[PDB]
């Protein structure tokens, strides 16, 4: 069947993530507390939830348009690794000029599953140039 | 959440709404009859995992299955519910709107309760949901996100 | 996904661009002039709208150039895969003075960042995993 | 059996990536040089370490959730293109209100394998609008 | 409205790049005719055939538009008039790009930078093929600094 | 100059209870040479101990900061006493994936686990009667 995203509930204050379409980037994430971001400051917001990524992605926590393009919100940090079991919290950044609420219930983020690679690492004395990285046209 | 849920009424309007039968939601879904009769007379628990899979049998986006949950617990009744053909029509409009013009998709911050302040406002001016223009639709959607 | 198609909404786009076969991105042009004070961001507009290929989202992603010599950075980033409308970069400019964009200035690039769209699904409480626990071995 | 993640010292100041376990979605970069960052200022922050990174991937030089949380730290740029094997360059930002000091060998970022596309470019004169944008319920 | 001069483009650059009518039909499955209507004039060249034609001669498709830009500007391409020298400085920009971190971090536009540098150069009286990759890296960290 | 990986090999192989044919089978190095890699008649770099890593079930990075230790003192404290680090680092590790007070805040695991080992030792508490909930906030204490 289809790929699960897992969540479940740290408190009764959690909203469950939601997405408005099936092709939707993210998963909307949702404070679970009120904060108070003056300008210029960050806080890390809870959502009350824990997630269990599906295997081969790490979840991003990735900016809404609207925050970022009307009141400059931000969000630092953002990944969320496969094994990672604690509460999922926003680090929002305000680098407006005016003071940022936050409400229980709000949409800060949303949740990407953003598709990697686990590779092994090997070292190697010099890396050559590349075919792409060297040359005329030809 | 402790406040009760009500997702056996929502399930049972929806699905008249949609004029199916118990026996065609059984089709789509995988409940049986008797699962669906038993989810919307409320003697069986409804969770987000039931309503993920009721939104799809539904052809209804989960997420707005919980909105109207949400309105019950914030209101006692939902305005969405009672008059859902209007809310279906105006969301079709800001949803095409959200992903096709950029000053909506740049500013947005939730289809939903942006679908509730243009149903509100198309009241107040008496205008029907059914034949106002999209164009129009687009006007009155920015003038409402322009207020933040 | 083999094709990114791309339409111009006027006159001012500029074809998004990538010097190499292996970018990670297309260059974003600006179709219009910008002045963003110190401190401050901008929409800027392409005036291109996209159709990104199938199992991935559009990041709108810096420039190493403009972030590592001129403090700009690019907020917002999500394309989803159904969005038609007008191609907007968010732009921060975190530095001392003013940052000028003018028409046809590149000032992002576009990944293809392929991503699930995996089905939500609650559970009472999710177990520590078997690598979040035990000793070595 | 490849790909891997391939890399050079450029130097004797480099530190080899790490990855704590095997689904991290990234592996440290550690700094080869000591860095002052006054408050709301910027320095690009040397690995002296070359990659080649594998094929279907960027390298995303992401920010570390505890140097955001706690010193408002946040990674600028961040994207290195396949064919690029120059000195692996973290450009941090200081959005704090204190001074942020790197010494050589601290961990500053992480590089997560990014998975891609790499698309051909077609102009269409017009795109139209998805069904999925409208069309009512059911 | 300005016309791309795309035929003419092409053609100086299929010439230049030593490949007859018949091998860039080979390498782009464009007929050995369409490719003639295409240089000869009338037959259209879009932003998609442009793709193919960047493929086919071994040149990157967005130097073709950027010549192409240089006609509606200008008039005239000084790129396409010394397409031989750009190549050669544009080799070493794009070496010094992708392998050395003050170019990479720095770096605003590939083809603008080789345009500066073959200025720089014609100023000073230096010819390209005389100088050495170390040469340009001098020059181009000099005009990327600030 | 000296890595001393040989003797970390050695020492971790036995520590984890394996013989040479063993960890040959889960490596695909030969026992003539995990040998000859444990008394240094073969070099070990970068690329040995991301298979020695995990054919003994050890991130490999750990090996990497065990042999730090030998570069800047002489020998390991930790190799010395490797069976309270394994503990304390399944308490970090745990606490690191399972607490956002940890996850948001945590620097560097391996540092956080000898900061911990060593204020255990000054305490005079043992690593293996020590209560996760009360290890967990003498780590909230070290990090804040």
């Amino acid at each position: 069947q289809g790929m699960q995203l897992r969540f479940a509930r740290l408190s009764e204050h959690a909203t469950a993530p939601t997405r408005g379409s099936a092709r939707a980037a993210g998963y909307d994430l949702y404070s679970a507390y009120d904060y108070t971001i003056p300008p210029m400051e960050k806080a890390v917001v809870k959502t009350d939830i824990q997630i269990a990524l599906p295997s081969g992605c790490y979840g991003r926590v990735a900016p809404r348009s609207g925050l970022a393009a009307k009141h400059f919100i931000d969000v630092g940090a953002g990944v969320i690794d496969e094994d990672y079991r604690g509460n999922v919290g926003v680090v929002l950044f305000n680098f407006g000029k005016e003071k940022f609420e936050v409400k229980k219930g709000d949409r800060i983020a949303q949740l990407i599953c953003e598709r990697i690679f686990y590779p092994e690492i090997e070292e190697v004395q010099a890396l050559d140039d590349t075919e792409r990285g060297s040359g005329g046209f030809g | 959440a402790e406040l009760p849920t009500h997702y056996g009424t929502i399930i049972k309007t929806l699905r008249k709404y949609m004029k199916l039968t118990q026996s065609k939601l059984s089709e789509r879904t995988g409940f049986s009859q008797n699962t669906i009769s038993n989810h919307e007379n409320g003697n069986r628990n409804i969770g987000v995992n039931e309503i993920e899979i009721y939104g799809k049998g539904l052809g209804i986006p989960s997420y707005i299955l919980h909105r109207i949950s949400d309105e019950f617990k914030e209101k006692g009744y939902s305005p969405t519910l009672n008059d859902f053909g209007k809310f279906d029509k105006m969301y079709s409009y800001v949803n095409k709107a959200y992903y096709n013009d950029g000053d909506i998709y740049y500013s947005s911050y939730d289809l939903y309760d942006e679908t509730i302040k243009l149903l509100e406002l198309l009241k107040e001016s008496k205008i029907n949901v059914n034949d106002i223009d999209y164009d129009y639709v687009l006007k009155l959607y920015k003038q409402i996100l322009s207020t933040d």
